């Protein structure tokens, strides 16, 4: 599997651009898809979302009006048109690939991301900012506006990892469920408004920055992050 | 010896069934004399599944009583959310002549065969979001009529040269071969310990296999035609059948003879499936009447109807937590009763 | 390995067994220990029974898809014709019309499906063909009477109540020369065939009463529903299509006057 | 009446 | 302002009642037999379309038509009573072009057997057919209007072309509502009745099943022309002769029969086939 984005560059205000990912080595035309980004020092940021045959499509308030979303089945490809920039538009730009189902997992693999430098809604709160830490036990924590208990059994809060120099990664999906490539010593648990993720048995490489995620309606917002360091 | 040995024949006959004649001391219809009847069972429908365009063959439910497979004559294999409606996954497959499905323990994994004499495994989950297949056994000289999974790489299948087989997965080798049977093979049920299994055959026997050793140890007779469907009870000592001559049978395994029969004077049409339910105490079964009926399986006398299809069934299914009850028929729909 | 049997015999006889007044008390036990757990026969609390969000939106987004594509494939395949071809062997069926095989064709831009199964219970599955196929080996005396009760076997069954026949008389050629030969007496086989006067005479009286023996199994007991179509056949004929097709007409025109109800 | 304008009666 | 006469008026809100309760109970029972009862075929599908079409025929053609008459002259404005004539000349062309529509169905299902078709044909010829009626239906609001006519009293008042207005009107309308639907709807049972005729002659080569198709084909057009043939005749008359007796009894009860098929044609068509009378008298049983 890959995805790779291009783009990028140096831009003045008032102006254009357009991006593009291009994907190799599944079904593409029965995937969503999102893009995401990140600021120079700063956390993660929700952008757009396109559906499966492109018939419902989502934007941010913040860039909503000048930016457009639209993929290219045939030839694998998905593009992003920005016009009227800012001096609040530098960041790196990611790319998401998802699927829903019954039992499925979203949001599993992510890309390689390009820079460009241009010269109500639920909020989580990531208490902590760093924890000095071996094979000691960790916990870690988020916390919500609202609980997310749903009336069909299920809770839909995600979590992250960033590795330095790399893109994010899967841990767990809906609060409970490990996902594929992961070993046990990651666990999760919690309730309505109080989670915990429990690292057990801490290794090496397993050093970075962690975030947690919402998914039960739009917008979706991502945290601050906690970070540890050894 | 053409003969000499023949003689051995008849005498070991009439001696087997001298020994069987002593055990029948009593009857099960004698002390279930003093017993609640169950009462009118009235039950009616909650979900009706389309989407198939031909007639329906097979029908097996899910491990969690949520998801569930169906096999139709139009070439398609269709997998549900009962809860929702929904469906989940479509399958196409290479032949259109299908009689048989089956869904795994795990649920990485469905089987499927018919006509065409192969017996297809289809992989679920897998990366890149498809499905396809996994492995294709061969070896049978006659059509499947039924196959049941033990693990993730084991699997029996039932054919209609007169045998049954074993099979490993992996390799993709039948490594155990059972015969002993006279004509076709028509039914199959595995044990709750899934240490044997029973057949029903197209003449009116029914025989008990070991997996482990791979020999016969029992063989039981008292239907006048061939064999449709057997289910093993909840309980894992007994099971019962059905053939053609408009009846049901109750068997016993610890005792070599049967116990009860299920008849009525205004029934001549011929049993299609069969099904116990999570206690043990009722016992459905479906009809070339268009209908399926809900015997009392211990005092033999009916219970109620399920009159809501106008074709005959040919499936049957209950979950394993016993909630709902899913029947096709030939009129190309899905029904839940509860 | 008339031996086999007995051994398994002598394998089967020597069995423990308990008395049925213990091994039918003991299955009377398990359901009154597990009578409060069957929501069947107690019926569960309204508002407990099992029988949107973000993802469940989706869910049914993508459930909304596959069945145009279902609907789509099912409509397009709805238009072909379908045959079944039978016939014991020495007759030459896999060379009339120039697991399972399956074979194609079209004329007039129709198109039908034949297949060759390479019975008493498969039968089934060919429950809603158009019409079936039987052929028969003219020039063989001995297995007339094996074709005779195979065709009445086929004609009297349960699932091919309404299902009309075709029937072609093959390899005419070689009873030609039977007959002329004179070495061969039909008779010998067929005491009936001494009275026997039509309504190349010696040819046409012999093949006719060949057909009349199968045309009166045929119109014995039919109550009107389906029909039997005759023909001859030879060796190497190309006009063998036509037929089947000028017969389907008469299959499906005769089809059309009952669902309407002119009749 | 319904094509033209109906007679009084 | 002229005035009428009490009596005759009367004997009219009684032929207009009769008339809509039957038109209203003969085609609810064709429906809910349709409904409640085996054999689901490309029979039903048009029989409750043609249905339908004599639901609003009997809803919008007699309802109004007999309020008026109930009153003298119709109080309300000008698009109201533009838009009924309209409604009530719709009706009349779509219930019988419908029943074109089943015939020519049944005939070539006979005559030609081995034919292709799916439902979008089987919903499209129904929706080309009532686009054309409500095409057809036009210069009703053209010709018509509401107008002051005497004394200062408006009415719905219809003004042609003084020359040739009137005859051409009404002989377009009789040529096209009466003519060639009979024709075609002859065509159609001489073809069928003639196929199943020629087919038993060469079958046998018994008499019972012979002529059950005459007596289909008479009954289907004796209803159609006896019901037809009075209405047109007295129309044309009134509208061809300057000296015509506009002021006896039988012109203005005959004049009032337009919708006469909406009351026999729900008998007929569920009659002639065999299980839909027995089995709604059961189940209402
Ligand atoms: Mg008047």
């Amino acid at each position: 599997v890959q995805l790779v984005e291009s783009g990028g560059g140096l831009v003045q205000p008032g102006g254009s651009r357009k991006l593009s990912c291009s994907a190799s080595g599944f079904a593409f035309s029965s995937f969503g898809m999102h893009w995401v980004r990140q600021a120079p020092e700063k956390g993660l940021e929700w952008v757009a979302y396109i559906s499966s045959g492109s018939g419902t499509i989502y934007y941010a308030d913040t860039v909503k009006g000048r930016f457009t979303i639209s993929r290219d089945d045939p030839k694998n490809t998905l593009f992003l048109q920005m016009t009227s920039l800012r001096s609040e538009d530098t960041a790196m730009y990611y790319c998401v690939r998802s699927i829903y189902y019954y039992g499925s997992s979203p949001f599993d693999f992510w890309g390689q991301g390009t820079t460009l430098t241009v010269s109500s809604d639920i909020v989580m709160t990531q208490a902590t900012s760093s924890v000095p830490v071996p094979g000691e036990s960790v916990s870690i924590s988020c916390r919500s506006s609202k609980s997310l208990l749903h009336s069909n059994g299920n809770t839909y809060l995600y979590w992250f990892l960033q590795r330095p120099g790399q893109s994010p990664q899967l841990l767990i999906y809906r609060m409970s469920n490990l996902a594929s490539g992961v070993p046990d010593r990651f666990s999760g648990s919690g309730s309505g408004t109080a989670f915990t993720l429990t690292i057990s048995r801490l290794e090496a490489e397993d050093v970075g920055v962690y975030y947690c995620m919402q998914h039960l309606e739009y917008p979706l917002t991502f945290g601050a992050g906690t970070k540890l360091e050894l | 010896e053409l003969d000499q040995l023949r003689q051995e024949a008849e005498q070991l006959k009439n001696q087997i069934r001298d020994a069987r004649k002593a055990c029948a001391d009593a009857t099960l219809s004698q002390i279930t004399n003093n017993i609640d009847p169950v009462g009118r069972i009235q039950m009616r429908t909650r979900r009706t599944l389309r989407g198939h365009l031909a007639k329906i063959y097979a029908m097996h439910w899910g491990t969690d009583s949520r998801l569930l497979v169906s096999a139709s004559q139009d070439g398609k294999l269709i997998i549900w959310d009962s809860y929702t409606t929904n469906k989940v996954h479509a399958i196409p497959l290479r032949s259109s002549w299908v009689m048989t499905c089956a869904y795994a323990p795990s649920g990485n994994y469905v089987a499927c065969g018919g006509l065409d004499n192969i017996c297809s495994i289809y992989n679920l989950k897998t990366r890149e979001g498809n499905v396809r297949v996994s492995r294709e056994l061969a070896g049978h000289t006659g059509y499947l009529s039924c196959c049941r999974f033990l693990d993730d790489n084991q699997i029996v299948t039932s054919s209609g040269d007169t045998t049954c087989a074993l099979w490993d997965i992996e390799t993709g080798q039948q490594t155990t071969t059972f015969t002993g049977h006279t004509g076709d093979v028509m039914s199959l049920s595995l044990a709750p310990d899934t240490r044997l299994f029973v057949s029903g055959a197209c003449d009116a026997s029914a025989k008990l296999w070991d997996v482990r050793e791979g020999m016969c140890r029992q063989t039981f007779t008292g239907h006048e035609s061939d064999i449709n469907a057997i289910c093993f009870f909840p309980n894992g000592n007994a099971f019962a059948t059905g053939s053609d001559d408009a009846t049901c049978r109750l068997f016993d395994l610890r005792a070599d003879q049967e116990l009860m029969t299920y008849s009525h004077d205004n029934i001549i049409c011929g049993i299609t499936s069969v099904s116990f339910s999570k206690s043990g105490r009722l016992l459905l079964a479906g009809y070339d009447d268009f209908n399926c009926n809900v015997w009392d399986a211990l005092k033999a006398d009916r219970a109620g109807v399920l009159a809501g299809h106008d074709n005959r069934v040919s499936c049957l299914g209950v979950t394993d937590d016993g909630m709902a009850v899913a029947t096709g028929s030939w009129d190309s729909f899905l029904k839940i009763w509860n | 390995q008339a031996r086999k049997l007995v051994e398994q015999l002598k394998m089967e006889a020597n069995i423990d067994r308990i008395k049925v007044s213990k091994a039918a008390a003991d299955l009377m036990a398990y359901c009154e220990a597990h009578a409060k757990e069957d929501p069947l026969l107690t019926p569960v609390p309204a508002s407990e029974n099992p029988f949107v969000s973000a993802e469940d939106k989706a869910a049914a987004e993508r459930s909304k898809m596959i069945d145009k594509n279902l609907r789509e494939d099912g409509e397009k395949a709805r238009r072909t014709l379908r045959l079944l071809l039978l016939g014991a062997d020495n007759s030459g069926k896999s060379t009339i019309v120039k697991g399972i095989f399956e074979t194609k064709f079209q004329v007039d831009k129709v198109n039908f499906h034949m297949f060759d199964v390479g019975r008493r219970k498969w039968i089934q599955c060919f429950n809603d063909v158009t019409a079936i196929i039987f052929v028969v080996d003219s020039s063989d005396y001995n297995r007339l009477q094996e074709a005779l009760n195979d065709f009445k076997s086929i004609w009297n069954n349960r699932w091919l109540r309404t299902i009309s026949v075709i029937l072609f008389l093959n390899k005419q050629d070689l009873l030609a020369e039977k007959v002329l030969a004179g070495k061969s007496k039909i008779e010998d086989y067929f005491p009936e065939f001494a009275r026997y006067t039509t309504p190349d005479p010696r040819v046409t009286r012999a093949k006719y009463f060949i057909r009349k023996e199968f045309v009166d199994i045929s119109t014995a007991s039919g109550d009107g529903r389906h029909i039997c179509y005759p023909h001859f056949t030879c060796a190497v004929d190309t006009e063998n299509a036509r037929r089947i097709f000028n017969d389907c007409k008469d299959i499906i025109l005769q089809m059309n006057l009952r669902e309407y109800n002119l009749v | 009446c319904y094509i033209q304008n109906c007679p009084l009666g | 302002p002229p005035r009428r006469n009490e009596a005759l008026a009367r004997v009219e809100v009684a032929v207009l009642c009769l008339i809509l309760l039957l038109a209203l109970s003969g085609n609810a029972c064709v429906l809910l037999a349709l409904r409640t009862t085996q054999k689901h075929s490309r029979l039903f599908f048009f029989m409750k379309h043609l249905s339908i079409a004599d639901l609003v025929v009997a809803v919008f053609q007699v309802l109004p038509q007999l309020l008026w008459d109930i009153t003298f002259r119709f109080y309300g404005p000008d698009l109201l009573c533009r838009l009924v004539k309209y409604l009530q000349v719709v009706g009349m062309f779509a219930s019988t072009y419908l029943l074109l529509l089943m015939s020519l169905d049944r005939c070539l299902a006979i005559c030609q057997p081995l034919r292709s078709l799916r439902r979008r044909t089987d919903r499209l010829a129904v929706l080309a057919t009532w686009l054309g009626c409500l095409v057809a239906s036009a210069p009703q609001v053209h010709i018509f209007s509401l107008r002051e006519v005497a004394d200062g009293v408006f009415d719905c008042w219809a003004v042609f072309i003084q020359p040739w207005g009137p005859k051409a009107y009404i002989t377009w309308i009789t040529l096209a509502v009466y003519i060639v639907p009979v024709i075609v709807l002859a065509a159609c049972y001489g073809l069928i009745s003639f196929k199943i005729w020629q087919n038993l002659r060469l079958k046998t080569a018994i008499s019972k099943a012979k002529i059950r198709t005459v007596k289909m084909t008479f009954i289907i057009v004796l209803a159609f022309i006896v019901c037809w043939t009075p209405f047109f005749f007295v129309q044309m008359w009134s509208v061809w002769d300057a000296n015509a007796p506009k002021e006896a009894s039988a012109f203005i009860i005959v004049m009032l029969l337009a919708s006469l098929n909406s009351c026999c044609n729900p008998w007929i068509y569920m009659l002639f086939t065999g299980h839909l009378f027995h089995e709604l008298v059961q189940r209402f049983l």
